RNA sequence: CUCGAUGUUGGAUCAGGACAUCCCGAUGGUGCAGCCGCUAUUAAAGGUUCGUUUGUUCAACGAUUAAAGUCCUACGUGAUCUGAGUUCAGACCGGAGUAAUCCAGGUCGGUUUCUAUCUACUUUCAAAUUCCUCCCUGUACGAAAGGACAAGAGAAAUAAGGCCUACUUCACAAAGCGCCUUCCCCCGUAAAUGAUAUCAUCUCAACUUAGUAUUAUACCCACACCCACCCAAGAACAGGGUUUGU
RNA sequence: CUCUUACUUUUAACCAGUGAAAUUGACCUGCCCGUGAAGAGGCGGGCAUAACACAGCAAGACGAGAAGACCCUAUGGAGCUUU
RNA sequence: CUGAACUCCUCACACCCAAUUGGACCAAUCUAUCACCCUAUAGAAGAACUAAUGUUAGUAUAAGUAACAUGAAAACAUUCUC
RNA sequence: GUAAAUUUAACUGUUAGUCCAAAGAGGAACAGCUCUUUGGACACUAGGAAAAAACCUUGUAGAGAGAGUAAAAAAUUUAACA
RNA sequence: GCUACCUAAGAACAGCUAAAAGAGCACACCCGUCUAUGUAGCAAAAUAGUGGGAAGAUUUAUAGGUAGAGGCGACAAACCUA
């Protein structure tokens, strides 16, 4: 009836054989999905007006400025993808939504901290399992086989896209950090009054409307940022260099789609559909892919003339 | 503040009574194979560290009458020693304390 | 009050005045007392009344012991086996009379509240109703936008 | 908001936390070994392992001397670091002390836990073995392990 | 409770299962009027024409 | 209703609501040329400044603003705060009184308690508002003076939500003074076609258009390793990591 | 102050020991509108509604505390002044 | 058609107003005389408490809450920090 | 048509009043305002007007798993013209 | 035995400036201006900081005196065992 964990009963001998066992199991699975349009692909449809493709799940690195060709300069966060694969296609009919779900997983991590059903779910995929999963809201023809892998030239230079991941918890936190409130004056006599929410109600009413600002757990909950421009593609690293900054802290796992702005809506033309092969490619990408108005690091500097 | 009504006993009971304010029953609970009493999975045996302890104090009040007084750290190693036993030729040059006892089972000689 | 106090329904014993009547009265036994002031009553209704109410219920066994007592009481054993104490504590003559036979028409069941004034075993002769009673059939017994022969 | 931070509050303020971890610093060279809470212990125990890398720099070294005056309040020490412990540690690159946890304190039922100097002349603490590799899980893994072999080499 | 014995579809589809345990269909409480198309030409014929048009009005 | 107590101005804080609308939106009329106005219908989503004097609410004044709205909320809110005013005990001045003492007269000073039992509440919406500049254009308009709207482009402010590359307070990180992102509609009327009433008539006539969204979409989404350790997670609990368990 | 922020100590929260006070008709102790001794958790019409801890908050319980000090009443007192 | 404690129906009947007033009973206690598993007839009186911010004692509630405490290691010798 | 009334003897309590209808006065042909008069109701029961002291129905008391009734539900939709 | 004032006989007041001082700066000491905390508190009037005085009408130990129709009071209706 007590409680157990993987390496409890091994002896010395032992744990460094299973690591290096499951270890190198995970290599073999992630090497044998290199390949996607060898073991036997889903159609391939063109791009259609009003399709919408899978994301990316990424890990934020940080972030780097850049420089643009008329001297502006841009902040930028570098998003990286690890070990990204879609784990499970559902119908439309079974989605019980409006569109059919993609789900999509990144960051593999131990086996010995999943549970039965999860590991069980990995095995028939043949896949080490996914720190976290997202799913991904998308027409029939973007349907992409599970257990393909995604790399960031998914996205291109010059594309908008929406990162959503959840930000940086400041655990209970007062109506003056959490809200803004401007709280009470230092001095001319306050008494254990500065940062108190002061009023909370009208005395009529006799209770606290729902939804009022009070001190609470602050953060820790998913946010969007849309509009994020893609500055900068790194095909050997698979990082993403989206404009601005995204929610949440450092070395954590972010979603990544198209941006639903009105003003980038049908802007998949050019774009990979349903994603991008490199196997099926033609031509090896270039290590970095720039927008037009970047500085390329190798350029040189700007004249004004 | 002060309280409007007395708060009866029924509602007393579901507070003080709810499996929050509870014990909780320890699952980390083994028995230490050297000495056969209970002790935590991640936590030194209560009767074997108290069996060092003792054996860890005696040699201490040696080095004591050996040093003699307040500041006294030897500057060379120390090897324990009991009795029927001798130097070796690994412990050569260093402080010998000796304690009037047979060796611990436990206690294996370096 | 009802909630406070048991209850049960109309019943008889053995299905008493089905096929005959039996008193369900077996046993009086009365406790009286020679010089007790509050046993007057009592040693009027042994003198006169308790002899005459024998002959009229050779049925019931009484017995009528003499003995020290500050409060005379009489007590009253039915068929079914309840069994039923009532005091005759400075009661008059005709008040005592009363008493006993009140004791001697009753069932000996116990005197609680009665959820129904009435009890049958037989409640329905035609049949009891259940939501088909007043229902017609339908050909082929079809249900509602049911089709036959598909 | 305690992000990122790695020290303990401790004591009455920053020098009464350093107070008070040299003090237990001072105790550990002495008797190399012993015992306090867990939290001073595993706050403490960092420097413990830093002491020893400048006890290998020697007494030459005035940097190093400096250090060991500082943390090393009773002077006897002093002397013992360069020349007993620095010594001991000659080919070790870390993990000069270890850290077990021992039943609460019987007063205030503290976590307590017991810090020494790997290699002293005391009794050996009752460290946690793992199982023995006859056991009958062990046994499985090992013959799945030779088997991998036979074949890899086939 | 009584709402969760309440089933409400808003065309005419029915599961099955919902299908299969129907007992009886209640009458409509209001009785749909029907549409000037929707009468027989008997229907038509029997309901006499009430007025003379004049000959020559455009209608 | 309350004197075996329902605590008063004004301010701070947080604001809830009404529309009889100050600003922004859509319209009718004009003694509406245009630019500015006046008046009326509709609209409560959003916003509605900083200061000198005064305890002030006001008011006056300075500089602005698209605008510096009117009211209700126990004259919203003192178990959140302030105590300048007001309103005890001290004192002064003028006045009334033989005096004690008094004066919606002035003036100086004058203790603002409460450890939350109950109700309510403690991440609602993840669609944004507004100004200015350039351009249209010295065009429409007008004798001249003067001088637009619509479309388009750009740059800001505020608000909401995040973030730490740099700057800055700082330094394993938290922050702003810093940076990033921010998306639908508003119904008043103006017009056709055409009956009652064979013209006409925008219609609580049948009907057509400006004219409308099942507010679109997005977010969330699997689960005993779990004794223990670590954590960008956290009051506790929970949550993430341990293939980083000497 | 514009306009707040960071860190330390105390407090805090958790664990162990010891263990108060005002308060308390009974409570199985919701919201809106209306009503009513004229400001309802308990009444009327609706709406909401498995159970039970922990930490916050101070809109309400006309919150607790002090048989209102203001005001008036009493053929109830008292200090002071006086033709 | 529904609809009262109105009225009728079966049975019974002193058995729904404040202050106040009249009347019928009665718990327990003591005494006279009875009674003798707890009573009777009378005479007596410290003769009956869901309420006085009542008095005294017991124990709750708020509450296991507020609050309170021991510098460190060690051989308990001693040393160290302030 | 009814069964009360006065007198005699012995006392207590009430003597701080609310709404409705009606005739008036004061105010403002204001007040849940104030003051009189006539009557009702309330300070007693029950039903009704939603909740409801004062409006309506109805009073003399108990039991019933009978019955007839009393008061008792809000109606309304409009601008052509020679 | 607190406090108001008084009586007898005692004690304390560093350093600096000026050297004359109900003089200045400033410890001990006396007092309690302002602010915060505290408000069943450490305290039935305190703590921390900042302040007034500090050779004088100073502060203070001991014993004694004045007692309620009163005492005492550099008048605050002060003080006379919270
Ligand atoms: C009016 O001022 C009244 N509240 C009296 C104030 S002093 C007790
Ligand atoms: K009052
Ligand atoms: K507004
Ligand atoms: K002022
Ligand atoms: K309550
Ligand atoms: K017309
Ligand atoms: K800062
Ligand atoms: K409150
Ligand atoms: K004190
Ligand atoms: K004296
Ligand atoms: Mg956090
Ligand atoms: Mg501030
Ligand atoms: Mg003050
Ligand atoms: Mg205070
Ligand atoms: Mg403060
Ligand atoms: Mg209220
Ligand atoms: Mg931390
Ligand atoms: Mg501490
Ligand atoms: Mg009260
Ligand atoms: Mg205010
Ligand atoms: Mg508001
Ligand atoms: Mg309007
Ligand atoms: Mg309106
Ligand atoms: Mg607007
Ligand atoms: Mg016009
Ligand atoms: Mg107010
Ligand atoms: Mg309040
Ligand atoms: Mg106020
Ligand atoms: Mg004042
Ligand atoms: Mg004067
Ligand atoms: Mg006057
Ligand atoms: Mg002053
Ligand atoms: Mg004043
Ligand atoms: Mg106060
Ligand atoms: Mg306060
Ligand atoms: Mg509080
Ligand atoms: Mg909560
Ligand atoms: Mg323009
Ligand atoms: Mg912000
Ligand atoms: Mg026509
Ligand atoms: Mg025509
Ligand atoms: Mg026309
Ligand atoms: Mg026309
Ligand atoms: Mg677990
Ligand atoms: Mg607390
Ligand atoms: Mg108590
Ligand atoms: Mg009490
Ligand atoms: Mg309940
Ligand atoms: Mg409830
Ligand atoms: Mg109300
Ligand atoms: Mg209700
Ligand atoms: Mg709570
Ligand atoms: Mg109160
Ligand atoms: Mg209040
Ligand atoms: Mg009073
Ligand atoms: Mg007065
Ligand atoms: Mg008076
Ligand atoms: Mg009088
Ligand atoms: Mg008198
Ligand atoms: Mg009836
Ligand atoms: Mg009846
Ligand atoms: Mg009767
Ligand atoms: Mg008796
Ligand atoms: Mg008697
Ligand atoms: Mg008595
Ligand atoms: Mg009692
Ligand atoms: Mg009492
Ligand atoms: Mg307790
Ligand atoms: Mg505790
Ligand atoms: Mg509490
Ligand atoms: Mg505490
Ligand atoms: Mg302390
Ligand atoms: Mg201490
Ligand atoms: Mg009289
Ligand atoms: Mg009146
Ligand atoms: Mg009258
Ligand atoms: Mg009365
Ligand atoms: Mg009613
Ligand atoms: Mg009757
Ligand atoms: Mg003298
Ligand atoms: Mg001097
Ligand atoms: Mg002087
Ligand atoms: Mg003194
Ligand atoms: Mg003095
Ligand atoms: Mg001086
Ligand atoms: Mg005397
Ligand atoms: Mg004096
Ligand atoms: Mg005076
Ligand atoms: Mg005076
Ligand atoms: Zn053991």
């Amino acid at each position: 009836k007590s409680g157990t964990w993987w390496d409890e009963h091994l002896s010395e001998e032992n744990v460094p054989f299973i690591k290096q066992l499951v270890s190198d199991e995970d290599k073999a699975q992630l090497a044998s999905k290199l390949c996607p349009l060898k073991d036997e692909p889903w159609p391939i449809h063109p791009w259609e007006p009003g399709s919408f493709r899978v994301g990316l799940i990424a890990l934020k690195l940080g972030m780097m400025p850049l420089w643009t060709k008329d001297g502006q300069k841009h902040v930028v966060t570098l998003l990286q993808v690890q070990d990204c694969h879609v784990l499970k296609y559902t119908s439309k009919e079974n989605c019980n939504g409006k569109m059919a779900t993609l789900s999509v997983g990144g960051k593999t991590v131990s086996r010995f901290r999943k549970a039965t059903s999860i590991l069980e779910f990995y095995r028939e995929l043949g896949l080490p399992p996914k720190q976290t999963v997202k799913i991904f809201n998308i027409t029939d023809n973007a349907a992409i086989k599970p257990g393909t892998p995604l790399y960031a030239a998914h996205f291109r230079p010059g594309q908008y896209v929406d990162v959503t991941a959840k930000t940086i918890g400041k655990g209970f936190q007062g109506v003056m950090k959490r809200w803004g409130f401007k709280g009470q004056p230092a001095t001319h006599g306050q008494t254990k009054t500065h940062r108190r929410p002061g009023a909370v109600a009208t005395g009529d009413i006799g209770r606290v409307w729902p939804g009022t600002k009070m001190p609470g757990k602050m953060g820790n909950i998913y946010r969007t940022e849309y509009g994020l421009k893609v500055w900068r593609i790194n095909t050997k690293h698979n990082i993403i260099y989206v404009n601005g900054s995204v929610p949440g802290h450092k070395n954590c796992l972010v979603k990544v789609k198209d941006s639903k702005l009105p003003a980038y809506k049908d802007l998949g033309k050019n774009l990979p559909f349903p994603t991008y092969f490199p196997d099926g490619d033609e031509e090896e990408l270039p290590e970095d892919l720039y927008d037009e108005n970047v500085c390329q690091p190798g350029a040189p500097s700007i004249t004004f003339a | 503040a002060a309280p409007k009504n007395r708060r009866t006993i029924e509602v007393n009971r579901c507070r003080r009574r709810n499996p929050q304010k509870l014990i909780k029953v320890k699952n980390n609970i083994d028995v230490c194979p050297e000495c056969g009493h209970l002790k935590q999975k991640h936590v030194l045996c209560a009767y074997c560290y108290e069996k060092v302890c003792k054996e860890t104090a005696e040699i201490r009040r040696q080095i004591g009458k050996q040093e003699g007084g307040p500041f006294k750290a030897p500057t060379i190693e120390t090897v324990v020693l009991y009795t029927g036993e001798t130097p070796s030729e690994q412990d050569q040059g260093k402080r010998i304390i000796e304690r009037d006892r047979k060796r611990p089972s436990w206690f294996t000689q370096n | 009050t009802a909630r406070g106090t048991p209850s049960r329904f109309l019943a008889s014993v053995l299905h008493n005045g089905l096929g005959r009547y039996v008193q369900q009265l077996q046993r009086l036994s009365f406790s009286v007392s020679r010089d007790g002031a509050s046993s007057r009553g009592a040693r009027e209704f042994v003198e006169r009344e308790v002899i005459d109410f024998a002959r009229r219920n050779p049925g019931v066994v009484i017995y009528v012991n003499s003995r020290p007592c500050c409060v005379p009481r009489v007590v009253a054993e039915y068929l079914n086996g309840a069994v039923r104490e009532e005091s005759i504590h400075c009661k008059s003559v005709e008040e005592i009379s009363t008493l006993v036979q009140k004791l001697a028409d009753q069932s000996g069941l116990d005197v609680i509240r009665i959820r129904k004034p009435f009890h049958t075993d037989n409640p329905s002769i035609q049949g009891q109703w259940h939501p088909f009673t007043n229902k017609p059939t339908t050909f082929r017994g079809l249900r509602p936008r049911e089709v036959q022969d598909p | 908001i305690s992000h990122g931070r790695v020290f303990r509050r401790m004591g009455l303020g920053p020098e009464s936390r350093i107070h008070l971890l040299r003090n237990l610093l001072t105790g550990l060279v002495r008797h190399e070994r012993i015992e306090a809470p867990w939290a001073r212990v595993d706050e403490m125990r960092g420097y413990a392992e830093k002491l020893i890398d400048y006890g290998k720099l020697g007494d030459t070294n005035e940097r190093a001397m400096r250090m060991a005056d500082f943390w090393l309040t009773e002077k006897d020490l002093i002397p013992k670091l360069f020349q007993v412990l620095a010594p001991r540690y000659k080919d070790q690159t870390g993990g000069y002390t270890r850290m077990l946890q021992i039943p609460n304190r019987s007063l205030d039922r503290a976590k307590m836990a017991v810090i020494e100097y790997k290699g002293n002349c005391l009794p050996p603490l009752p460290l946690p073995r793992r199982d023995s590799h006859l056991t009958l899980l062990n046994q499985l893994l090992q013959g799945l392990r030779q088997d991998l072999r036979q074949s890899q080499e086939a | 409770t009584m709402m969760e014995r309440l089933h409400l579809f808003p065309d005419e589809y029915i599961p099955e299962d919902i299908l299969k345990n129907l007992v009886e269909e209640l009458p409509q409480p209001r009785k749909i009027p029907k549409r000037l198309d929707e009468y027989t030409q008997e229907e038509i014929d029997a309901f006499p024409r009430l007025w003379t048009p004049p000959e020559d009005y455009r209608l």
